[PDB]
């Protein structure tokens, strides 16, 4: 899971 | 305090005050409804410290003033519990709060209302009214996105957002975000605030659907919605949210539309293959081709090929399916539109009729 | 083992062959259902070890004999998921099940068909068909007066007694007691028998309220029911039931009538003022009037009056509420009778205009 | 609270 910021 | 109140016209007062204030109260006096009878009218407040719900009822009968504190629940179900057009008559007759209708009688304790927390006054900074209905839409189309006890406690909440005459709603929890801007036709200055998710579900709560306009409030650290005679009150969030108009991708090259429902039921079925606890599946986009795939740990397999409105490179990306799915199930359209840049960047989400409300979900690997 | 079914015609089958199970399973093969495809026919298997659910559905198109074990809640879901209309082609692949339909395609985890929880054999002692109304009606009568994981086992479950042409439910806590009979149009010998408590959800789940009569069979240890292609089998409770006979009022002196509702009503608003732990209401009975009280310890009071229909002596009965409500809740009637003998023994709650079902409930001092 | 039996 990547992160948005 | 004496009043005399038709019952289906103190029921949604009590509803909307007592229903908020729910379970095991930090004081005891805060599992109390405040009952003020001053001018003609009555007032109703339930707290939690934080935030407040304060109805007003005009008194067309005889009446006294006087304030007291009473169990919220307990009253609430004796006024719900009594027939339909019952007269309900209410006195204060020592520690003792006496409730009258029919051949009903009811004694409840009291605490007093010198003991009711009170809410510090304060200046609104920002002010506009809308109707219910564009505040259902600004919260239902984001809420889902809002984090669940992340700490950083600040994506907990939702972002209400102004900027000319739109009021937008913003919800992250860091991993896909969910914007929604409506036009309120009200010049309104730049300013942004965090109501933290009680307040958000409250909002929600406090919407009947009917006639009346929703009236907003904003202070630098308490917001504040009228609807009728009802006075919702919360505390803000104290924090930075993050900028959204950043988070979403600048100029996406390729674009996939589908029918939403088509989509959905594909997602939904590689979704009980997936991961229980990363929710992992695999989208293969091809000229007008997606292919959906998903595996779990005991090598279970799901696989879905759907038709979809796809000119660009193939491409492999990865994606939490519940994020998927809680925007697709979020839209309610006819068509989607999917925004991708590659593999490792977010991808955005929108009807592909309507730019109102966009779906920022960053993918896996 | 193959066989290609309509989704129609897997997904009600599905639905209630998962009946048995639970969220986490005690053996993960539990967890599963039996699939046997012979002769034309998919039977499908889930169960707990104490009871199975058994659901045949005809297969008209191409199938291969087999058995296996599949995850019941995947694939149901799998099934539930696809389209209305859909083909659903199932294959056995090794120690995979292969659902296909359409462009979607599930490889299901699979689990020895051999190793799937046999329910002993028993001979059928006592025999019969009813209408699903009748067995609906029998245990929604008398169900929340079964026991709530008392230490007496015997009591969390339900007596089925037949006798005569009649059939009779009855249920007890210790503290109150339901009793349904009815009547089955066929002779029976004698038997009574315990359902156990989940065995009971079961026989209640399992009526669909249409066209199609039940089918009963009591074993001595066992109970079998069957409804159109449905086959549950509970074991049942090795215990003494308590003889609700003995149970019974007598020859109660005094006989009070009430509607429903009203006293429903004002017994629902008492409630609210009574003691959270022991539910305590006194009943003042008089000529044509019942004056119901409660109090707690924080001293609240509550009081209703109700014109009743009462002509014997003036009596003052407590009794635990939530009983009475229970029995008021199940009742459904227009006007109840409530048959009393003194301040310290039971109650007997009925129908004004119906004597089959009879509600004891033991007072309180 | 009283008990049937």
């Amino acid at each position: 899971q990547l992160d948005l910021f | 305090m004496k009043f005399t109140v038709e019952r289906e016209h103190l029921l949604k007062p009590l509803q909307q005050v007592s229903g908020p204030l729910g379970g095991r109260p930090t004081l005891p006096i805060l599992g109390n409804l405040l009952l003020q009878v001053a001018d003609g009218t009555l007032s109703l407040t339930g707290t939690d410290l934080e935030m407040e719900m304060v109805a007003r009822v005009a008194l067309v009968q005889p009446h006294e003033p006087g304030a007291t504190t009473v169990p919220a629940r307990k009253f609430f179900d004796i006024c719900r519990g009594l027939p339909e057009g019952a007269e309900i008559a209410v006195q204060l007759e020592g520690e003792r709060m006496l409730v009258r209708s029919g051949r009903s009688r009811f004694s409840l304790s009291t605490l007093p209302a010198a003991d009711f927390p009170n809410l510090d006054d304060w200046q609104s900074e920002v002010e506009f009214t809308l109707p219910q209905a564009t505040m259902k839409r600004l919260i239902e189309a984001t809420q889902f996105s809002m984090a669940h006890q992340d700490v950083r406690y600040y994506l907990n909440g939702m972002l209400f957002e102004t900027e000319g005459e739109e009021l937008r709603t913003v919800a992250t929890d860091g991993h896909r975000l969910a914007v929604c801007s409506m036009p309120i036709g009200q010049s309104l200055p730049s300013h942004s605030v965090i109501v933290p998710r009680k307040g958000v579900i409250e909002l929600m709560r406090m919407l009947d659907g009917g006639d009346n306009p929703l009236r907003v409030q904003i202070g630098s650290n308490n917001i504040r919605a009228h609807v009728g005679d009802f006075i919702f009150t919360s505390k803000l969030v104290d924090g930075r949210f993050p900028d959204y108009r950043r988070v979403l991708p600048k100029n996406p090259d390729k674009h996939l539309e589908a029918g939403c429902d088509l989509l959905k039921q594909a997602f939904a079925r590689a979704a009980i293959l997936s991961n229980e606890k990363f929710r992992g599946v695999r989208l293969y986009v091809s000229e007008n081709q997606l292919k959906i795939t998903a595996n779990n740990p005991e090598q279970e397999e799901a696989e879905e090929i759907l038709d979809v409105t796809y000119s660009g490179a193939e491409m492999e990306i990865g994606f939490n399916v519940s994020y998927v799915l809680d925007v697709l199930n979020a839209l309610k359209c006819e068509n989607v539109r999917m925004m991708l840049t590659d593999s490792v960047s977010s991808v955005q989400i929108e009807d592909a009729a309507s730019q109102s409300a966009a779906y920022v979900v960053m993918p896996m690997r």
